């Protein structure tokens, strides 16, 4: 009659682990694919229903759900490796599921999974001093300033539908990241605009910022659109004539009357209106409709208005002329108002586009993209933020190992030879770790489309003949040395790795029992 | 601005006649925009198909695999246009590509209107040049997007 | 080179002729797939190969890859290969000459 769990599920033995081993299958199995410049990308269709495809393991696994609680814990690893260092998110889960695979055969030998990971614990100490070993410092060696970035940048951009163009797209590229403090580099700061139509090589670079336009009430052919240094101000409250919400009833018997409460309607908005000519602001935003009795009465005065413009873009207007938003029209202080050095609507796209320029004061930037479909221009950004990440690690940190299969190989090779100077478990389990260091270079072959017998195997020759450099061409289908070919990760991210995957690797290897409460 | 004034005997051929004149807009727009022209009826995808097969030859690699169904998949659509006009889409199709290479390579569409020949010239079927490449392009695009999705994950609705 | 002859036609000609061609790939296909070679690869490097050189152009299982079958010493007389789609033409067209099968006694 009596019940130890209540009705609560809880299942242990070397079942749950098994369990648990087919949970890291199924996450690596899904981000397979996605791993690599040329990898594949995957459909989600989150219960929010929207749809949407990417190959970034961060993304990807945000917005699965996995309620599993150890394929929850490569979840929570990959949001580590975003935070830590914030790419290879999509590798590092690749790589710690591997070795849940390469562990499966070692538990039914009935080798503990304590050794296991004790094994894992000493082979990463020996990784990570291979990896300060492959570190090069190099700022000024053997490459300038304008060098450095522009090749590199033109690596991420290869074997792209941007690889013509890809000319244009670096010196806007390198421009960006310039465009920021060097000492802080954030990729939220750099803003990407897509512009539906026209050609893709006569895309702009933006100093200050711009958004959509989203104005639209009548009153045009006014408000002219190309100032000098206009003052901007920025409002809350709604200027409109007829207003959006609330009311009033007000009963009249007059017809004089009847005019008097339109005009009282009227002279209660003007007040207001006209408080923002006091202010002397040729340009006025808000985050709510400006109406038409507001713009007609602007354009008198010649005083350029828009409305109902999107919260994150008037953040990046505060970044960009230092100015602040006000909620009333009376108490508004002049530090308040902001300038840049140009102002214009451009028609670029068949569609109105109002962009601030030369602005001394900003933080952030904004790059507007050009191109015949908007789902390519959207290949374009993803495949310009691969791009921005590398020329931004770059000047971050000037140690860099190189990537591509060069370093994945590199530390699998010398791991097993420090493996036959070790006997017992431990060297059929370090044995293990360097053989799962193979998915990587292998998966990167898969999912461009490479052969992963031939090439794995040819790297594995030229590799072990002396030369530690030898990584995996993703141009054409060859072995070959990155480090010519400006392969480039900085040896934080290899190290990070090492850690973050063996630590999740760690904590599900410990795992017996998963219990479950119902409630 | 204009205003097109269109009337009919019902409501579907009030509907019917105005997005049938706004199709016709779309064409002169397109025709100014682009002087280019091509007569794109049945022509244009047997005038591609026959220059790709004949360089599919050339190109020796999986290209030469791609490049031939490339030229299939384009024969798609001239033998659509045959079955919904009532013809034989093997017979037809071949008949304008022995017409395209005998003789000389032009442009000879399907009969599907109707004529004394199935010349696309004199029939004054026309497309824009510009409308045929960006028909061709965001055709191989998406095909390649559809291929480049290697997995697929779909939620419930909460 | 019945591809390229299949061209000229017209009408049926063209559309049927060409699958014969294709049906004849199937021979080198299982000489790569039985031989360990990968099968798209070998039959586009033969197809490479007879475009600016001619039949001495073969798969060779004794040298792994594509190379002279003719100095290899593999030699076909020609009446194995002229009574083969022979043979195999008058197969399939007894095969669909049969419209049913009906229990006679």
């Amino acid at each position: 009659i009596v019940v130890l769990k209540e009705g609560t599920d809880a299942s242990q033995g070397k079942g749950q682990i098994i369990s648990n081993i087919n949970a890291c299958v199924a996450v690596q199995e899904a981000l397979k694919p996605t791993l690599g410049p040329l990898g594949s990308d995957i459909l989600i269709v989150t219960s929010n229903q929207k749809t949407t495809i990417s190959n970034d393991g961060a993304t990807i696994l945000k917005l699965l759900d996995v309620v599993h609680p150890a394929a929850k814990t490569l979840v929570d690893i990959s949001r580590a490796q975003d935070a830590e260092v914030g790419d290879g998110t999509t590798s590092v889960t690749i790589l710690a599921g591997e070795l849940m695979k390469e562990a499966k055969p070692f538990l039914e030998e009935g080798i503990s999974s304590h050794l296991i990971m004790k094994g894992y614990r000493k082979a990463v100490s020996l990784a990570v001093e291979k990896i300060n070993e492959l570190a090069v410092d190099i700022t000024s060696e053997k490459s300038s300033g304008r060098e450095l970035l522009e090749r590199c940048a033109r690596t991420a951009m290869s074997s792209k539908l941007i690889h013509n163009n890809a000319d244009f797209f670096v010196k806007m590229c390198v421009d960006a990241v310039l465009s920021l403090d060097r000492n802080d580099l954030d990729d939220k700061l750099i803003g990407i605009k897509k512009i539906p139509g026209g050609a893709m090589e006569e895309s702009l670079f933006i100093n200050g910022v711009a958004f959509k336009k989203t104005f639209s009430y009548a009153g045009f052919e006014q408000q002219p659109k190309k100032f000098n240094n206009p003052k901007i101000l920025s409002l809350n409250v709604e200027l409109e004539l007829k207003a959006e919400k609330d009311n009033a009833e007000v009963r009249v018997e007059h017809v004089e009357d009847y005019q008097a409460i339109v005009d009282a309607e009227w002279q209660l908005i003007f007040e207001k209106l006209r408080q923002v000519e006091e202010t002397g602001a040729n340009i006025v935003l808000s985050k709510l409709p400006i109406g038409d009795l507001a713009t007609q009465f602007f354009a008198d005065r010649n005083i350029f208005c828009a409305g109902r413009v999107s919260a994150d873009d008037m953040n990046r207007v505060i970044q960009a002329v230092g100015g602040s938003i006000q909620s009333t029209t009376s108490d508004i202080k002049p530090e308040h108002l902001g300038t840049c050095a140009l102002f214009e609507e451009m028609q670029i796209g068949s569609e109105r586009y109002n962009l601030f320029q030369g602005c001394p004061q900003a933080k952030t930037c904004t790059l507007l993209l050009r191109g015949g479909a908007e789902q390519v221009i959207a290949e374009v950004e993803r495949s310009l933020h691969d791009a921005i990440m590398i020329v931004k690690r770059a000047l971050q940190n000037k140690l860099i190992v190189a990537g591509g299969g060069a370093t994945e190989m590199e530390v699998s090779k010398c791991l097993r030879d420090y493996s036959k100077t070790i006997a017992g478990k431990q060297q059929m389990i370090i044995n293990a770790f360097a053989k799962a260091l193979e998915v990587i270079p292998r998966q990167l072959c898969e999912n461009a489309g490479f052969d992963a017998i031939e090439i794995l195997n040819k790297l594995r020759l030229a590799h072990s003949k002396g030369e530690k450099w030898y990584g995996v061409v993703f141009e054409t289908e060859n072995i070959g040395d990155n480090f010519a070919k400006f392969v480039w990760e900085p040896a934080l991210v290899k190290i990070n790795a090492l850690n973050s995957a063996t630590e999740a690797t760690n904590l599900i290897l410990s795992v017996d029992e998963t219990i479950t409460n119902k409630g | 601005t204009v205003t097109c004034f269109v009337r009919g005997s019902n409501k579907m051929i009030v509907d019917e006649a105005e997005r049938a004149l706004h199709d016709s807009l779309c064409v002169v727009r397109n025709l100014v925009k682009d002087s280019r022209v091509v007569y794109g009826g049945g022509a244009a995808e047997v005038t591609m198909s026959l220059a790709v097969s004949e360089e599919a030859d050339k190109q020796r690699g999986i290209d030469q695999y791609a490049f031939r169904g490339f030229a299939q998949a384009l024969d798609t659509i001239p033998m659509t246009l045959a079955e919904n006009s009532g013809l034989d889409p093997i017979g037809t199709l071949s008949t304008l590509k022995s017409k395209q290479l005998k003789e000389k390579i032009s442009n000879i569409g399907v009969d599907c209107l109707g004529y004394g020949s199935n010349d696309m010239k004199e029939l004054f079927v026309v497309d824009p040049f510009i409308g045929k490449k960006q028909q061709i392009l965001l055709a191989t695009q998406l095909c390649r997007m559809i291929l480049k999705i290697d997995n697929v994950i779909i939620s419930g609705k909460d | 080179r019945l591809s390229k002859e299949a061209r000229s036609m017209e009408g049926v000609q063209a559309f049927i002729w060409q699958e014969f061609a294709s049906a004849l790939e199937v021979i080198p296909t299982t000489l790569a797939e039985n031989a360990g070679l990968n099968s798209i690869k070998v039959v586009t490097e033969l197809r490479s190969k007879h475009e600016n050189g001619e039949l001495n152009d073969g798969i060779s299982v004794r040298r792994s890859g594509t190379t002279n079958t003719y100095e290899e010493h593999i030699l076909q007389p020609v009446l194995v290969s002229t009574s083969a789609i022979t043979l195999a033409s008058e197969c399939v067209k007894s095969i669909l000459r049969i419209d049913d099968i009906a229990f006679s006694r």
